[PDB]
């Protein structure tokens, strides 16, 4: 119960990871290349944590312990070619070499589970290499077959080997206004069934409103692919904001589904992050952690191509860093309650849990974000996303209609029933999502 | 246990004799006028096997040409490479042998024989690691054939505890340069078969069709097709006199390829055939030498390997190599190839590895192997007899002598066990 | 009681003796030509030892103490041309001229034995030149003919003249997968009896093994046999480990036999080395010994084509050099017999022999094995080479139908009888193997 595990699957998560351990080596004063140069703190390891994602080397080397799955060997030697070789061992990077799909006509399927043996095996050999287990972090893209399917058979191979452990996944959805290709939602909903039977808590990230924001908050005329990756580093490098660092009232990872989750039911948070400034901007703007949390609910800022204010109430996290004052941030949540926001339901009947962190907030030079004394990550369970999948739904009766690929997935071994059943899974979460607020 | 002594006969013999020499002085270093070239002590010691020390420095070979056409040697000491030919190991008399078996060694090939003999004696004690007997003749050629075989028959009975190897060339059952070739071929495997260990296949017209395939010649030379067969025999013995991983020996090949003494038939497949203007576009590689190895257009039988099935493979390995390269394709092969390997074995897989590179090439190996293609050879030149010789045609001039159609019959019966024996061991 | 003497036959036995003395020249301070250059310790010899293996000259110099015996002088000729020459006594190295085979044909047969006779003098000799007598070490190769016949004969000889002293056999064993020749089946299966009958210590090989270890933790693309040589010569010279070095608790030869081998059955122990590392992987892995056990257990460290995992519990010893603590191992044993490993019997019931030495582990710079401050070698009588023997047996059986040699094997004086008799032998193993374990 002390370590965390992480892998990334698929050529957008791969870019994520090597976002995540760069600002990762950042602030905790890790050189690109480790050891190590030299180390800050006195709290980063020792004391622990770290080791929390870096194994702590005899020698007194820090060593990411994360494990690069993908049947696509490009994106390995560009891990391999660059500073990231010193940071990975050799063994952890398991580079692919057969490419027939990309990548979920045969990433689901007997193709990928003669490799899944080694991967299993390598996982334990760490698991055992470290002293006890805690949760696993997951990166991957919905829109890429090779994201969907490996993830999600590791997600049930792991289930079935502890069943104990907290499961995180921030997986990349594909854009709700165009997608990249046509058999992204295959990839997305055939996998959900078994994101619903094998996940604890999972983060929905949109590159659509990442995008937005890099052109509204930004003022960035043309964002890149790594921007995104580095803003969502912050996001999930400040979750894992006290785990690392000191904090009058420190927040467990078991606390957000013991108090988020109350039910064997719906675990799918939403996630935001604010103040989002650049660095112009950093010398007309001194708000309070008020103005933060209304960006927060903004729908801009909540990583999803839908209103959040038009849901219905749950329970949801405050995450504070920096400079914060318990005082201000009660005034500013009594405020938020006063202003009639959504629907408050009667099973909490209000809930509103406060995180404060010590260390300041943080930025990464390669993006255009201003360091800010204070900084807001908002973690609540919305069911505003259900609109979300009302629309993939309808896109997948309108492309359900001629079926347009049965083709090919029937020729490999499955059938109509499977797309049938994620079909009827996928209505009953979302007569969940209505019911649950409906309830109250 | 290393020395070899190099028997010549037979009209052919003589020139495969005198190239594998020229082949020999280039591959270890040695002018033709008496200076030491080797670099620097393995090429010293190792020169033993075919040269002795004479006076002043000067090596001299220790091989015993026999021919009754003396216009071969003359077209060899005053000609490339056989100046170092001590004059007592010309020993070659008047006229012929008649191109045939009657009078090849029956009556009148009897008489000089025993000279050779007594020459072969005081070069038995004037040598003191005699290891085994190379001769190089003709299947079908009337003195290879003819004394050729009592030769052997001697070579048996003065040194029953040494190996002997055969290389005959085997004529093609097409073409025909006379019309007893076969039947002179034919009444000297009569007494091969009972009195050899082992021996090659050698067919010209598979020379001709790989000089034609990858060569690309023009000109039709017995000089290339000497070199190559030459380069060949060398390769065989190269693991003997070049220590490697698993050094080979004629015993050895005796023990391993060699099923039993009857058969002792071999194919015989070299690599790599490459030509003047394809040096700078290939890769010599081991894997590149094995398909060129199994390539059904590749051995000089020459017979269709992907029809019938091996019974038993070896490979001859040659230059700075690798374990792991030869074994890793060992694996592919039998991986691929298993089909065609006997089922017994099963592994059909007998490996050598030698020092020293090929002259004139980086990488090159030999292929000994057995399979049941030979047996068709056999029956070729059995029915070719069966459909010529019914009609008694020019047949008087061996019963002349005191030839019987026992003995025909004999031979007959004898490649009749042979086909049995190659189908035991079944196609 | 002090001494050691160590004979190799064939080609392999010779190379992987050549190995070995490099590197015992190596720690112990010899230089490639001796005397001396210079001494290094206290202790090295003064105080013994040595003298151990190195025959200590009155004028200072060090002499191994070994005979090369083997019918192809070409060995011979290679030892006598390099910098060996200056180590082993001119008539130490009995030169053969004799080649019929290879060699197994005639080895094992009249052919040998009236050379035995100056070899059994030169032994005797050699056994009153020192002050007293250990144990003997063997290293020959049981594919080539040489190595089994000559060897055999020796192994029989031996154990007539003294039949008190343990026997060490080093033996290399044909690659289960294929062989290199056809009748290396034939030179081990036909002394295996004589194995059985006139051996106290056999450790088992395989070529196969090292090469795949050489691909895979080595990362080498074209192993070598050097590269094979040296690592069972670091794997002999840690066995032997405590024999010349000090240590905590030092483990006599004895021992072995007194604690592994409880009857007049089965004493055929493997054994494993671990870690096994690259020089470019030593800057990512500080791991403690409970990942080197594990490394040892597994299947491709063990120096067979098998799952030792699949066996039956036997007793075992574990040797420790370097830098260890006694709890961290016991905490490590533990750990793997909490893991529910091979079925533990109920007659030992419970044996782990831990062995302690103060000098640090050593490598070759022949090799590409990384010096580490704790290595382990693990010997244990399991019980999973059965299926092993097994599949020999089978081939055996395969070309036994047709006997495709006893043309030859008749010819020279035997007959089918001892070949049945061999096969019963194996059988006979076979089955013991099985019921050691089945017993409890």
């Amino acid at each position: 119960m002390r370590e965390v595990i992480s892998i990334n699957v698929g050529q957008a998560g791969c870019q994520i990871g090597n976002a995540c351990w760069e600002l990762y080596s950042l602030e905790h004063g890790i050189k690109p290349d480790g050891h190590l140069e030299d180390g800050l703190s006195k709290p980063k390891g020792g004391e622990e944590g770290f080791s929390t994602f870096f194994h702590e080397t005899g020698y007194g080397k820090f060593v990411p312990r994360a494990i690069y799955v993908d049947l696509e060997p490009n994106v390995i030697d560009e891990v391999r070619n660059g500073p990231y070789k010193d940071l990975f061992h050799p063994e952890q990077l398991i580079s692919g070499k057969e490419d027939a799909a990309n990548n979920y006509a045969r990433g689901h399927y007997t193709v990928g589970r003669e490799i899944l043996g080694d991967v299993l095996d390598r996982i334990r050999k760490l698991a055992d290499q470290c002293d006890g287990l805690q949760g696993f972090l997951f990166t991957h893209s919905l829109g890429g077959g090779t994201g969907s399917g490996l993830g999600s058979l590791l997600l049930e191979e792991l289930s079935a080997e502890y069943g104990k452990k907290s499961k995180l996944e921030f997986a990349v959805y594909p854009a709700p206004q165009v997608s990249t290709s046509v058999v992204e939602p295959y990839n997305t909903v055939l996998t959900t069934h078994t994101t619903l039977e094998h996940a604890d808590c999972t983060f929905m990230v949109d590159n659509e409103a990442i995008y937005d924001m890099c052109k509204r908050n930004l003022d960035i005329p043309r964002p890149s692919f790594a921007n995104l990756n580095n803003l969502i580093a912050q996001v999930v490098s400040s979750v894992t904001a006290s785990l690392r660092f000191d904090g009058s009232l420190n927040v467990d990872l078991n606390e957000f589904q013991t108090n988020l989750v109350p039910y064997p039911r719906i675990h799918f948070p939403l996630v935001s992050y604010s103040p989002v400034l650049s660095k112009s901007k950093a010398f007309h703007e001194s708000n309070s952690v008020s103005e933060i949390t209304n960006a927060c609910f903004e729908p801009g800022n909540q990583m999803v191509k839908c209103d959040p204010r038009d849901g219905k109430y749950m329970a949801t996290c405050l995450l504070y860093r920096g400079d914060v004052v318990t005082r201000d941030v009660q005034r500013a949540v009594e405020q938020v309650k006063n202003k009639k926001t959504v629907q408050l339901v009667d099973w909490c009947p209000t809930g509103f849990k406060i995180g404060i962190c010590y260390e300041p907030p943080t930025a990464t030079p390669n993006s255009q974000l201003a360091t800010v004394d204070r900084a807001v990550c908002m973690l609540s369970n919305t069911t505003s996303i259900a609109e979300a999948w009302k629309r993939i739904d309808r896109k997948f009766d309108l492309m359900y209609a001629k079926r347009a690929f049965v083709h090919w997935y029937v020729g490999e071994g499955m059938e109509e029933g499977e797309f049938t059943e994620a079909r009827e899974d996928l209505a009953a979460l979302e007569r969940d999502y209505i019911e649950v607020g409906a309830d109250s | 246990m290393r020395e070899i002594i190099h028997i010549s006969t037979g009209q052919c013999g003589n020139q495969i004799g005198a190239a594998f020499w020229e082949t020999i002085c280039g591959e270890h270093g040695l002018d033709f006028n008496g200076t030491y070239h080797g670099h620097d002590d393995i090429q010293k010691e190792r020169l033993n096997v075919y040269f002795n020390e004479a006076s002043s420095g000067k090596w001299v070979p220790r091989s015993i040409n026999v021919d009754l056409e003396p216009g071969t040697i003359d077209a060899v000491r005053n000609s490339a490479i056989g100046n170092l030919f001590r004059p007592d190991n010309y020993i070659f008399g008047q006229s012929s042998a008649g191109n045939v078996w009657a009078k090849g060694h029956y009556t009148e090939g009897a008489e000089l024989v025993d000279s050779v003999m007594d020459v072969i004696r005081r070069e038995a004690e004037g040598c003191d690691s005699l290891q085994g007997f190379q001769i190089t003749h003709s299947l079908g050629g009337g003195t290879g054939s003819g004394m050729g075989t009592l030769l052997i028959s001697k070579i048996r009975e003065e040194f029953p505890d040494r190996m002997m190897a055969t290389f005959s060339v085997l004529p093609s059952p097409k073409t025909s340069d006379t019309v007893v070739e076969p039947y002179n071929a034919t009444l000297s495997v009569h007494q091969l078969v009972e009195h050899s260990d082992e021996t090659f296949c050698i067919d010209n017209e598979a020379l001709y069709d790989i000089c034609q395939r990858t060569l690309k010649l023009n000109q039709p030379s017995y000089g290339d097709l000497n070199n190559l067969v030459s380069s060949v025999m060398s390769g065989v013995t190269t693991s003997l006199r070049y220590p490697g991983q698993l050094n080979s020996d004629l015993r050895k090949l005796a023990v391993n390829l060699v099923p039993f003494p009857r058969l002792h038939f071999f194919m015989v497949g070299y690599a790599p055939l490459t030509a003047i203007g394809s040096q700078s576009f290939r890769s010599l590689t081991v894997p590149e030498l094995t398909q060129q190895m199994f390539d059904a257009k590749n051995m000089m039988a020459a017979a269709d390997p992907r029809n019938g099935r091996y019974l038993t493979v070896a490979a001859f390995f040659r230059g700075k190599v690798s374990v792991k390269e030869v074994e890793d394709e060992m694996h592919k092969v039998q991986s691929k190839n298993s089909d065609y390997f006997v089922e017994w074995i099963p592994n059909n897989v007998q490996t050598a590895v030698c020092s020293v590179a090929p002259q004139g090439l980086d990488m090159a190996a030999t292929f000994i192997a057995n399979s049941t293609s030979i047996q068709e050879l056999f029956k070729r030149v059995g029915d070719q007899f069966s459909a010529m010789f019914k009609r008694k045609a020019f047949l008087h001039w061996y019963t002349s002598e005191g030839m019987d159609e026992l003995e025909f019959s004999e031979a007959e019966s004898n490649m009749n066990d042979l086909v049995s024996e190659y189908q035991q061991y079944q196609e």
